[PDB]
C-alpha cells in the first residue's frame, strides 16, 4: 500500500546507462595527471640525446639538421674515397 | 549534466518524507470518518422518522 519512492530509491537507480558507464572513465583520467607541464624533461645530452636536446628537438626540427647530416657523411667520404679511389 | 541531474535529491527528501507520513496517516486514519459518517446516518435516519 506504500506510495513509490523515486527519490528514496536512487541506490540502485543511476545516471541512465552510459552516463554512469563514462563515469569511472572521467573520474579517474583527470585525478593522477601533471597540473601544467610539469617534467618537461628537456635537458639530455649523450650523443644521441645531445642530438635531441641539440637539433632534433620537435620544437623547429627543419631541415637544418639534415644538412649538417649530409655536409658530415660528405665529409666522411671524401676521406674514404681518397683512401679508396 | 549528470550534476544538474543528479542535484535534486538534497532538499526534496524531506518533503518525500513529510508527504508520505502525512498521507500514509490521513488514509489510514478513515476510522475517525466512518465513525462521523455512520453516525452521520444514524441522525439523518432519525430526524427522517421525525418528519414521517
Amino acid at each position: 500500500v506504500s506510495t513509490l519512492i523515486p527519490p528514496k530509491v536512487v541506490s540502485s537507480k543511476n545516471i541512465g546507462s552510459a552516463p554512469n558507464a563514462k563515469r569511472i572513465a572521467n573520474v579517474v583520467h583527470f585525478y593522477k595527471s601533471l597540473p601544467q607541464g610539469p617534467a618537461p624533461a628537456i635537458k639530455a645530452n649523450t650523443r644521441l640525446a645531445r642530438y635531441k636536446a641539440k637539433y632534433f628537438d620537435g620544437d623547429n626540427a627543419s631541415g637544418k639538421p639534415l644538412w649538417h647530416f649530409a655536409l658530415g657523411i660528405i665529409a666522411f667520404g671524401y676521406s674514404m674515397e681518397y683512401y679508396f679511389h | 549534466d549528470r550534476i544538474d541531474s543528479v542535484s535534486q535529491l538534497q532538499n526534496v527528501a524531506e518533503t518525500t518524507k513529510v508527504l508520505f507520513d502525512v498521507s500514509k496517516e490521513t488514509v489510514e486514519l478513515e476510522s475517525e470518518a466512518f465513525e462521523l459518517k455512520q453516525k452521520v446516518e444514524l441522525a439523518h435516519e432519525a430526524k427522517a422518522v421525525l418528519d414521517s
